[PDB]
């Protein structure tokens, strides 16, 4: 559930 | 189209530094006792029309009353001003506040307390609620910052007016003149003493 | 179903944040005039360049200026961030006065930066 | 021409005066500056009350009467006694006679409104000093006089509403205290008959005018007469039904309604409970059928503001919260009250929705006294679960950004809510957070106070659904970001997404793979260009650094190191494109890391890792440095050394005691950059001139020897072994700062030095006699020269000065014994020179300076010296705490001056000093201090204030001695003083109220 949500935030991008 | 406003607080409070911010621009530091009351135009552009405040600046030392309550008569909003690094100031605000609502019985006033820019500050916003009762409008504000400086004439013109979506605009900038030896030799003077006397407050920001 | 300024002339050439002073030489001391946005406004028809600049919440006017080539930027014994000029006619408070300004920024890139924009400006003044 | 009113050797023209006013009144510009400097003069007349009934009967212009009742007040208030009892009577009669000219003449009494008040409140004044010991028909009179007219009747109400003013509201440091006491006894005396009249007029009716004027004078009542007045009477039923329907009535009402809520009533009584709660019943009735029903959109009212709209929602919202917070007890517990109950919080949920701040911070406050309240007290919040719902959207849309007292006033009143009712709080959240992502309330301003409402509910949720929520507002917000295009747009959500994780540290610290990536992120966040992004990554670093200080030491299990070391290692290119303030930010936030760190040896070099470049840059100018000593006037240099200084005050910060292996390595080198320093700026300020303080070369140079003052502070404050402080620290730094200093010319001394030494002293200065003595050597007399000339040059240096001399006389006062006897008097006249400020950042130092140095003195005991200072500087001490309370100009002060006073008197009541404090001629030889003191008082009062009695001075001073054990009992009776030193005739009997 969390590593997960790790990988998303680790990709913010502009 | 124009509004008596009188200015009334405490000695050192603010009141002449808060009226000499929206003429001239500039910041006093120095501390010169207003001497009775001086009378100053003061005029906003809004999307109703110019309106043009009478701002009579009274005296908050004792000692410089003059006229005192006889500065009231016939006047249709006033400020009451406080300085929020003394408690003394805003201790003496129900004092003034009763002064003025004798005279003036029914009238928009708005509370304001000054030099909120200064860290070491005194009244703290819990302890400020004299407004709450006598249906007064307040806010925190400070002439050396401009912080909130222009909501009292905006608060006063909308009731004033009696149009609550009424807002300052910016004033038509007509073109300017484009343009003598003769006064080459002064001017050069005149910039020579000012290229040498240092800008006031060379730390700030801005 | 039936239902229910004066800056249109002009064009932006450089927008900067700045704070301006005015000498008053009968007490030998400097005074703010205002704070809030500097710009440089090209009139698409005389393509004539001026100085606007506005105070900021009552937007009144406290420059109001042409940038003509003859003006001359001097610094401040103060400051490095800030420049020295005398001006001849300016009518922020109506009549065309004549004063002693000093103009102030946020560092000296953007005082640099102006003096690169404000000689630009002198030479659209001569054409 | 105006100035003929001035001269009174020849009658007043009473038509140049009423010229003079209305040019004043009307006019503009010189003429109106110039006709203002006469009426000053005029009126500041001492004998211009004698051209008063002239005025009041010929002249045709209101303003002028008015000054001309100013001018009265101003002889009524100050020497009304000094008059003989001809004129006082006198005045008393074509004053009330005035009164009734214009109540007779309905033309008048309609259009001179400020003038009639005028005179009512002129009236006022003289009852003050004549009511009732020689008026005692001034009541009954006005009875009488009051059925015979309407006009009267409603004049007279507001006489007795300025009488109840001036005796219960403002009567406290306005009069003595016996002058109060005598004043309220003789209202409360009389106050039967008073409210008989006032309730016959609110029940017989009907004048609007007259009704308002009552009702005026009834609010003011209220603030002090018995309970049995509002309780045993019918008065409750009429304020509550009868008034509340007309409008012009209804402002006044329900502020009287405001003043009879907030009573604490006999708890026991059974009857005034029902009463309780029957006029708040009918209010509500009132309000709901005449007004505004309960579902009325209160909002858009207030916006529109139409009449006196937003005055009576003010009224209503200061009602409602009023009598709730007083008697809600009441409705609770009874069933047939409950719809009253809830109906009235409804009302208040209509008002907390106006958009208007200091409306809405009265709510707030009441809804804070409400959930806490149900937070607490048991089979309560049961009651409102409907009224908390609306709540919670309420705060949760009307959220500002962590003034701040706001904020933190709302989150208390957000967690106690989340905490009566988890489950419908997040599901509220949620549910805002899907109506932001399918853009129907989306906006900067909107998707910003929904992250702050969600932020400050931390730690209110247990960790297991706290985990499930916070993946939910995550998960969502970076699918936002991805659904966002624009660059702004994008920066807007990543600031909340960083925001939100800074306030769920508890999630962090469990999860240790997800923390590494937000770090990580924020590290790549401090390379971006966008504005503000920047600051947001290294305030939201530092804030989680805070609170998770622990992960970053520790070996975390799927990692082969301490993850502080990694920072370090990268640092440079983490914080390569900061600007130098975001650069000190970071290595301050590592510092709060390396400060967890136990082990001496593994602290100590994660110290010497972080501060390798501005070591290796700091080794590499000080090398350059004094091979070319004319470094220091490039600018880039300068720049690059202030930085070095700032990076190293900055990790001081956060590890205090802990730095000291750090400062070691550059403290000799950093002191001999301040001698070095402080030479550059002497040879400019000779070459240049004093401008030369104002340029930036030399700007930048004492910004140099300020940071390293700074830094020196930091540590020695929070430093532990006070033993290295000494030994090895105090003696290089005052060898290279006070010489400096003293040598300087004024405008060339950094006031920080004398701030530098206030620290030390306040630390080590018990252990460092001879140092202490150094630093006064100088120090004192070269600054005290700065400032000993006026109030307002060199403002800083003024406050740090006697900062200084305060923690002196606190730790090592003997430093004050090995001053010379002339350099020990300068001591005393700088004490006494800031009693005088109106400074209170210099007066109340002053005065603590005089009040610790009488202490130190008495504990000396009997001897010479102790005794010395008796003879040389008591009878100063008592004058100058003298002049300062009674010159009426540093009232700020007056607790501490008397409280100083107080403790000078006690001294002499209580023989602790041994010696005399006279000469052996001035006085017989046996005199006791005792009688000295009063015979220098008593001669120093008589001087200083000729138009007192010798009888007034000799009785202020029996009290005031024989109460020099009573501290709130003596400022009262110097309060009375104030008070009599103003005026002519004190009464002197007044100094025996205790
Ligand atoms: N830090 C700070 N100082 C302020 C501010 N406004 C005024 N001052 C300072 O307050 C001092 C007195 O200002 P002043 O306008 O004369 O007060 P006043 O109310 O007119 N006094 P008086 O009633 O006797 O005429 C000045 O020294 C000024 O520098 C402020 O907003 N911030
Ligand atoms: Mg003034």
């Amino acid at each position: 559930m969390i590593d997960i949500l790790s990988s998303e935030l680790s990709h913010m991008d502009f | 189209v124009q509004f008596k406003l009188v200015l009334v607080g405490d000695g050192g409070t603010g009141k002449t530094t808060f009226v000499k911010r929206h003429l001239t621009g500039e910041f006093e530091k120095k501390y010169v006792a207003t001497l009775g009351v001086e009378v100053h135009p003061l005029v906003f552009h809004t999307n109703r029309g110019p309106i043009k405040f009478n701002v009579w600046d009274t005296a908050g030392q004792e000692k410089f009353g003059g006229l005192r309550d006889g500065y009231y008569i016939q006047a249709q909003c006033a400020i009451i001003m406080f300085d929020v690094t003394s408690r003394v100031t805003y201790k003496n605000v129900p004092n003034w506040h009763r002064d003025l609502v004798r005279v003036c019985e029914n009238i928009p006033i708005v509370l304001c307390g000054n030099k909120v820019d200064i860290k070491d500050r005194k009244v703290k916003a819990k302890s400020i609620v004299f407004h709450r009762k006598k249906n007064l409008q307040y806010y925190d504000i400070s002439a050396k910052s401009n912080y909130n400086f222009e909501k009292p004439f905006l608060w006063l013109a909308r009731k004033l007016i009696g149009d609550p979506n009424l807002e300052f605009v910016a004033m038509p900038a007509l073109a300017p003149p484009e343009v003598d030896p003769a006064l080459a030799a002064q001017y050069e003077h005149d910039l020579e003493v000012a290229q040498t006397t240092a800008l006031p407050d060379e730390d700030d920001d801005l | 179903f039936e239902p229910v300024t004066m800056e249109e002339d002009e064009e932006v050439l450089y927008k900067v944040r700045a704070k301006l002073f005015r000498f008053d030489a009968d007490a030998k001391e400097w005074k703010e005039r205002g704070t809030g946005d500097c710009k440089f406004l090209k009139n698409k028809k005389t393509n004539k360049v001026r100085i606007l600049m506005r105070r900021d919440k009552t937007l009144k006017i406290c420059a109001n200026h042409i940038i003509a080539p003859e003006y001359t930027l001097k610094p401040n014994v103060g400051s490095d961030r800030s420049w020295v000029y005398a001006c001849t006619a300016d009518i922020a408070e109506g009549e065309a006065e004549a004063f002693t300004f000093a103009i102030r920024f946020g560092s000296k890139e953007n005082a640099d930066k102006f003096k690169e924009e404000f000689e630009k400006a002198q030479e659209i003044n001569k054409k | 021409s105006m100035e003929g009113i001035l001269d009174f050797s020849n009658d007043l023209d009473i038509a140049l005066l009423d010229q003079v006013v209305s040019t004043f009144y009307q006019g503009s510009g010189v003429q109106q500056k110039q006709a203002q400097e006469i009426l000053t003069k005029f009126q500041d007349n001492p004998d211009a009350w004698q051209k008063a009934d002239q005025i009041l009967q010929f002249s045709t212009n209101p303003q002028s009467k008015f000054i001309a009742l100013s001018i009265l007040d101003k002889l009524i208030t100050r020497k009304w006694k000094l008059l003989p009892n001809d004129h006082r009577i006198g005045i008393r009669n074509f004053v009330v006679g005035m009164i009734i000219s214009m109540c007779q003449d309905d033309e008048v009494f309609k259009t001179q409104k400020n003038l009639i008040n005028k005179s009512d409140l002129t009236l006022v004044q003289i009852l003050k000093q004549e009511w009732p010991q020689n008026w005692p028909e001034f009541i009954p009179e006005l009875i009488g006089s009051s059925s015979s007219s309407v006009n009267v009747c409603e004049n007279n109400m507001i006489v007795l509403k300025l009488l109840s003013e001036e005796v219960f509201d403002f009567s406290a440091e306005q009069m003595t205290q016996a002058k109060a006491l005598h004043l309220k006894n003789s209202m409360s005396k009389e106050f039967e008959q008073i409210f008989k009249l006032c309730f016959q007029v609110l029940e017989q009716g009907s004048s609007s005018s007259l009704i308002v004027a009552t009702l005026e004078s009834l609010l003011r009542y209220l603030h002090w007469i018995p309970y049995r007045y509002i309780y045993e009477t019918n008065i409750l039923e009429l304020l509550s039904t009868k008034f509340m329907t007309s409008p012009d009535t209804r402002a006044i009402t329900l502020k009287c309604l405001t003043e009879v809520s907030n009573l604490k009533i006999p708890q026991d009584n059974d009857l005034i409970k029902r009463q309780t709660v029957l006029f708040f019943q009918n209010t509500l009735q009132q309000i709901a059928t005449s007004v505004m029903p309960v579902t009325a959109d209160l909002k858009a009212t207030y916006a529109n503001a139409n009449g006196n709209d937003q005055s009576f929602l003010q009224d209503l919202a200061m009602f409602l919260t009023t009598y709730l917070a007083r008697n809600r007890a009441l409705l609770e517990s009874d069933e047939s009250l409950r719809e009253l109950l809830l109906n009235a919080h409804q009302y208040l949920i209509q008002l907390s929705k106006i958009e208007e701040r200091e409306l809405f911070k009265t709510t707030l406050d009441y809804w804070h006294n409400l959930v806490a309240d149900l937070f607490y007290e048991p089979l309560k919040k049961h009651i409102y679960e409907e009224i908390c719902s609306q709540l919670r959207l309420v705060i949760i849309e009307n959220m500002v950004r962590p003034t701040i007292q706001l904020y933190k006033s709302e989150r208390e009143v957000l967690v106690y809510l989340t905490h009566l009712n988890v489950i419908d709080t997040e599901e509220i959240m949620i549910s805002k957070l899907a109506r932001q992502i399918d853009g129907s309330e989306w906006s900067w301003h909107n998707i910003n106070t929904l992250s702050w409402a969600i932020g400050s509910i931390s730690g209110t949720m247990s960790e297991d659904t706290e985990k499930r929520f916070v993946v939910t507002v995550i998960k969502d917000l970076l699918g936002l970001c991805e659904q966002k295009r624009g660059k702004d747009n994008k920066a807007v959500v990543a600031s909340d997404i960083m925001y939100v994780v800074g306030q769920y540290p508890r999630f962090l610290k469990a999860h240790w793979n997800f923390l590494r990536t937000v770090i990580l992120k924020l590290f790549e966040f401090m390379h971006e260009t966008h504005e503000g992004v920047q600051d947001m990554a290294c305030d939201t670093f530092i804030k989680i650094v805070q609170k998770c200080k622990y992960h970053f030491v520790i070996q975390q299990p799927r990692e082969s190191e301490p993850f502080i070391q990694t920072i370090i290692r990268d640092i440079q290119k983490t914080t390569a494109d900061l600007q130098p303030q975001q650069v000190h930010t970071f290595y301050k936030a590592c510092g709060i890391i390396i400060s967890e760190e136990r082990s001496v040896a593994e602290r100590n070099r994660l110290l010497s890792d972080l501060m390798q470049l501005p070591n290796m840059a700091w080794d590499t100018i000080v090398e350059q440095s004094t091979a070319n000593p004319t470094l220091l006037l490039d600018s880039e240099t300068v720049k690059i050394i202030a930085n070095i200084i700032k990076t190293n005050v900055a990790v001081c910060t956060s590890m205090g005691a802990d730095f000291y292996p750090q400062l070691g390595h550059i403290y000799y080198n950093m002191l001999q950059l301040y001698r070095a320093v402080s030479s550059m700026i002497s040879a400019q300020v000779a070459a240049e001139g004093l401008i030369a303080t104002k340029t930036p070369k030399v700007r930048g140079l004492r910004t140099i020897k300020k940071e390293i003052l700074k830094l020196v502070e930091t540590y020695i404050s929070k430093a532990r072994n006070l033993d290295d402080v000494v030994k090895v620290l105090v003696e290089p730094l005052l060898n290279a700062v006070l010489e400096d200093y003293m040598n300087n010319v004024p405008d060339a001394r950094d006031a920080e030095v004398l701030n530098c030494m206030t620290t030390v002293v306040e630390k080590v200065g018990h252990m460092i006699p001879q140092g202490v003595i150094l630093i006064l050597q100088s120090v004192f007399e070269c600054t005290l020269d700065m400032i000993n000339k006026d109030f307002t040059e060199y403002p800083e240096h003024r406050v740090e000065f006697y900062k200084l001399l305060k923690v002196i006389n606190e730790k090592s006062f003997a430093a004050f014994l090995e001053l010379p006897p002339a350099a020990f008097k300068l001591f005393v006249d700088a004490i006494c020179w800031a009693f005088k400020h109106n400074n209170r950042d210099v007066e109340v130092n002053g005065l603590q300076i005089a009040l610790d140095l009488v202490k130190n003195i008495e504990r000396m005991g009997n001897v010479p010296f102790a005794n010395e200072f008796h003879k040389n500087y008591f009878f100063i001490f008592v004058s100058e705490t003298f002049f300062v309370l009674t010159d009426s100009d540093h009232k700020s002060g007056f607790s501490k001056q008397a409280l100083l006073l107080m403790k000078l008197i006690s001294l002499v009541y209580d023989n602790k000093i041994s010696v005399p404090l006279y000469q052996e001629a001035e006085v017989p030889q046996g005199t006791s201090n005792q009688v000295y003191l009063s015979q220098y008082l008593a001669n120093m009062l008589s001087n200083a204030f000729p138009h007192l009695t010798s009888e007034q001075i000799a009785s202020f001073l029996s009290a005031l001695t024989k109460q020099c054990k009573d501290l709130v009992v003596f400022k009262g009776t110097l309060r009375d003083f104030l008070v009599q030193i103003k005026e002519v005739g004190g009464d002197p009997t007044d100094y025996l109220f205790a």
